RNA sequence: UUGUUGAUUUUGUGGGUGGUGGUGCA
């Protein structure tokens, strides 16, 4: 097709390619959205190309592109006041990600970064998370914002709301975490879980429409990884450090007690405990103006 | 450990004038300044543009440069101890007028506007603010001791007198009190010009010093001593 | 019951004061439904009216108003109402300067995990109440602790030793907001927001480092905000432009069930 | 504002 | 001994003007002056503004009859907007006015050297790294930099080190002109200073930290 | 497409250069 209309074979060729930046880029969410467990190696082949080719016609039509970026946005917040998170599918992981792809991320403001950034949060919260399919969701959804954040390294507050509850949910309360909203009291993780064998933390895509104590404890473990980049990261440099891991503190504290050999909740305390030392924690002192001549 | 203020914003530091007696600041005299007019239009004279004209006046084109008054003027404005409202600035010309500076004033930069300041002053004994809401040069009359402070120390930079630090000079100075330097803008010339309103005369050095660097050097003791930063 | 008691109730009875009884047990309700956590909220507005007409007193009120404020409250929708009447509260003339502290220090322990709404809700809040107390003021900003050119070797070493020594002494577990030791505290929640994702938030989290030279803030300008808002903001930009495209490429966008982009996410 | 070494304006 | 480029063990306070606006117009050459060639320089599209040589003098008068010049403990070196580095004698008395000033640039530019009967001043290849002491550190005059005092940063310092200042004689601009050489930007008063009182701003701290009285 | 001419231009997409430059040397 960019064969045969290619902008010097006649008037207005560019102008249509602009709008096959925009149709492309609703293809490739599109086949994201169909059924592709079958050929996933396949699937995995036909894809990268049509990013490679949605990479070239965006550098050539970055306009075009974002217009059909924010319609989409536009289109999903419409599903989402309706639906709810019925509206949401693989799809749209895919269409974050390839935003992350095509735009600048680290910027302070974005015509599609800003409101994909500001859509995920609202995910991250206003969602119930009631059900293994939905917590599958957010780990996804947390890793694409802290990699929009990468250089960045922004502070989202729905970010640690997210841990928080999700990390009760699979102790569930303790009756020591009232401060916490849960929305599903029936996902407690099992006591007989072994938390020694090596699970692989990825989590499919394909499997997620379809949706189990393993699985369970692989989302766990995916999510637990993204709480330790995090910290690693983010919260560190952030002057709120000690008060921000205090939370989190006590519920992987409450890990470490349930499951003794659980270890992630061990290692990360450690971490914990070792930027809590080393960071000084003094008064604030912002007030501090230049004086006038 | 303490709370703060009941107001932490910065604000202005007041413009120290002559009226005002009871604050301890900073004087500098710019003593035997060399500003001469002439009409050719009335110029300041200077010692390389106009050479011919000041022979006729029988005056000594030595001791016709007013650029060394500039100089001082500009290193001495823009020191940080006048952006802290701390020091205020008279000149003591040649012929015996006494020019008050305000501190708030922004001389040119260049010699040429400079001048041009100066006539200006000179003729119509003051100038007025671009806003018309403050007289920044004005002309005043002498002697310089009644401006000063009631209560003020006064010395004179002399290279012959003996060395000193102007850093541990201010410090042992008392507080409720002022400080006045009587500078010698002149090329060469006797260090006896303010004799008699002097107490004492110091010097800040033993090689040579120019006008412009006493000035420099003298300023940042203040600051240095008073914390001005 | 209760939403209706302050307006079409109380003013009807000829002795309104057997009721405190009533709001007491209502304004101290404590229950494991989630739904009856609210009631409190609601019987403040009816016990108000009481003592402001009647100049009656409930046994150590601001306490049981701090005891209140949780995260629940940010998300109930009856937030403008319980901020509504935070205003009459908190502009009394006799509150100590503890008591303040320890409003402000825990709003500002509590925004950290709030939406943004919620923290543009709070931040112009926080700002008013320093104004209003600024012996609060310490809060944002101790002396002590800076660090000046001019402080003698001595100065440093002692400002070193103290720095060393510090331990910050707000209890987030005390009820008592005048025995929380919230004034020797610092709000480093508000300094964390500065860092907050969204510009705006940022800007009004970069205030506090600026000076207080504005007088007081409107609540109303800022109360009515939420999730929505800001997308429907950006669904309707004025503004378009070419966006800022990335240089660097990825291989591959997620993860295999060369370079990936989402390590962790399948294909 | 003036600030450094910005001189007056010239007309 | 006067300091010199060639000796590099000594140690000296090191001021480097960048950004130094000096250029020779014919129209025989002139220094261009912002006040002096006004309508020419508009018909050449720069802005009078940027085109002030005054201050260069201003800042040489004051680092040459500075204290720690007289002491032999101080070399100059101007970096001209243009691209062309001057190496100043420290032995040199250059014209307190500004008029024979400019007289004596143009000379300096075209003749590339000034002789009377050791260049007083002599124009010298890029870069200035080159030129510097073996073992020395570099800094910049930045208003948004902290606060340090001139005093106690110099003693702090080592022996056999010499210090470089970079100082900016433009009217106005961004304070990256010597980034790629300098390791860190420091600031000198909390105030805003122009380029002459923070040269004398820190010579004087050297003459503390050094006690050359 | 040209001030009557004939593919020299015109429309769109890509696209490099200081270059009837000056001046000092052998």
């Amino acid at each position: 097709i960019i064969k045969a209309y290619q902008p010097k074979l006649a008037e207005g060729n560019k102008e249509k390619l602009g709008k096959f930046t925009a149709v492309l880029l609703r293809h490739i969410i599109f086949l994201s959205n169909q059924n592709y467990l079958k050929n996933v190696q396949s699937f995995k082949r036909t894809q990268n190309a049509l990013i490679s080719i949605l990479k070239s016609l965006s550098e050539k039509y970055n306009r075009e592109l974002s217009e059909e970026c924010r319609d989409y946005i536009n289109e999903m917040q419409a599903r989402y006041k309706k639906n709810h998170f019925d509206a949401l599918s693989n799809g749209d992981l895919v269409f974050f990600s390839i935003i992350g792809i095509l735009f600048s991320t680290s910027d302070q403001y974005h015509l599609v970064i800003t409101p994909a950034l500001i859509l995920m949060s609202q995910f991250l919260e206003q969602i119930k998370f009631n059900s293994l399919k939905r917590i599958a969701f957010g780990a996804v959804l947390v890793r694409i914002v802290s990699q929009y954040q990468r250089i960045s390294k922004r502070y989202i507050p729905e970010v640690v709301y997210f841990f928080q509850k999700i990390l009760l949910t699979f102790i569930v309360k303790p009756l020591d975490f009232e401060n916490i909203r849960l929305d599903s009291y029936e996902l407690g993780l099992p006591l007989d879980v072994d938390f020694t064998k090596k699970r692989s933390t990825i989590i499919p895509l394909h499997t997620l429409s379809t949706m189990p104590v393993d699985q369970c404890v692989s989302v766990l473990l995916n999510v637990m990884e993204s709480l330790d980049a995090t910290i690693s990261t983010v919260w560190k440099s952030l002057p709120a450090f000690n008060e921000i891991i205090l939370p989190i503190q006590q519920l992987l504290s409450a890990y470490t007690s349930k499951y003794s050999d659980f270890e992630k909740p061990r290692n990360i305390l450690n971490k914990v405990e070792k930027l809590t030392k080393f960071t000084e924690h003094i008064p604030l002192a912002l007030q501090n103006h230049k004086p006038v001549s | 450990q303490k709370a703060l203020p009941a107001s932490l914003v910065p604000q202005a530091p007041p413009v120290l004038t002559s009226k005002d007696k009871i604050t301890k600041r900073m004087i500098v005299v710019l003593a035997m300044a060399s500003l001469e007019t002439h009409k050719i239009k009335y110029v300041l004279l200077n010692c390389d543009d106009h050479q011919g004209l000041l022979k006729k006046m029988g005056r000594d084109i030595s001791e016709a440069r007013p650029d060394i008054t500039h100089q001082c003027l500009l290193t001495l404005l823009d020191s940080p101890i006048n952006k802290a409202g701390k020091l205020q600035v008279y000149i003591q010309t040649s012929r015996g007028i006494l020019i008050e500076v305000n501190p708030t004033v922004r001389i040119p930069r260049t010699f040429k506007r400079f001048s041009g300041l100066m006539v200006q002053l000179l003729h119509k004994l003051s100038i007025r603010s671009v806003n018309s809401e403050e007289k920044l040069l004005k002309v005043i009359k002498n002697p310089i001791t009644d401006h000063l402070p009631t209560k003020c120390r006064k010395v004179t930079l002399s290279f012959d007198a003996p060395v000193i630090r102007v850093q541990d000079y201010i410090e042992k100075l008392d507080d409720d009190e002022s400080i006045c330097v009587f500078v010698g803008a002149m090329a060469r010339g006797k260090d006896n010009f303010a004799d008699e309103y002097v107490d004492e005369k110091v010097g800040l050095s033993n090689y040579p010093l120019s006008a412009s660097v006493a000035c420099s050097k003298f300023c940042h003791g203040a600051e240095d001593a008073w914390n001005i930063l | 019951i209760l939403l209706i008691l302050h307006k079409r109730i109380i003013p009807h009875f000829h002795t309104p004061t057997k009721l405190m009884d009533f709001l007491t047990d209502s304004y101290n309700l404590q229950s494991s439904n989630k739904n009856a956590g609210v009631v409190p909220i609601l019987a403040l507005n009816g016990l108000f009216e009481l003592m402001k007409r009647f100049n009656l007193e409930y046994p150590n009120f601001y306490m049981k108003l701090y005891q209140i404020i949780n995260p629940d409250l940010m998300h109930v929708k009856y937030r403008a109402r319980f901020f509504r009447l935070m205003d009459v509260f908190l502009s009394s003339t006799h509150l100590s300067a503890h008591l303040v502290a320890s409003f402000i220090k825990k709003l500002a322990r509590l925004t950290l995990e709030s939406p943004p709404s919620a923290i543009v809700t709070v931040i112009p809040f926080i700002y008013n109440l320093i104004r209003k107390h600024p012996n609060c003021m310490i809060m944002l900003h101790n002396p002590a602790f800076i660090s000046n050119p001019f402080q003698t070797p001595d100065q440093v070493a002692n400002l070193k030793t103290l720095k060393e020594n510090y331990v910050d002494p707000f209890d987030v577990h005390e009820s008592d907001p005048e025995l929380t030791h919230a004034l020797d505290s610092s709000l480093w929640e508000l300094a964390s927001l500065m860092e907050h994702y969204h510009p705006n938030v940022a800007t009004l989290a970069k205030i506090f480092a600026q000076p207080f030279k504005k007088l007081s803030y409107n609540m109303e300008d800022f109360l009515d905000w939420n999730y929505d808002s800001l997308l429907n903001a950006e669904s309707s930009r004025k503004l378009k432009t070419l966006p800022t495209l990335e240089f660097e490429a990825f291989t591959n966008v997620f993860d295999n069930e060369g370079n990936v982009y989402l390590p962790g996410v399948a294909w | 504002r003036f600030k450094g070494d910005d001189d007056i304006p010239y007309k």
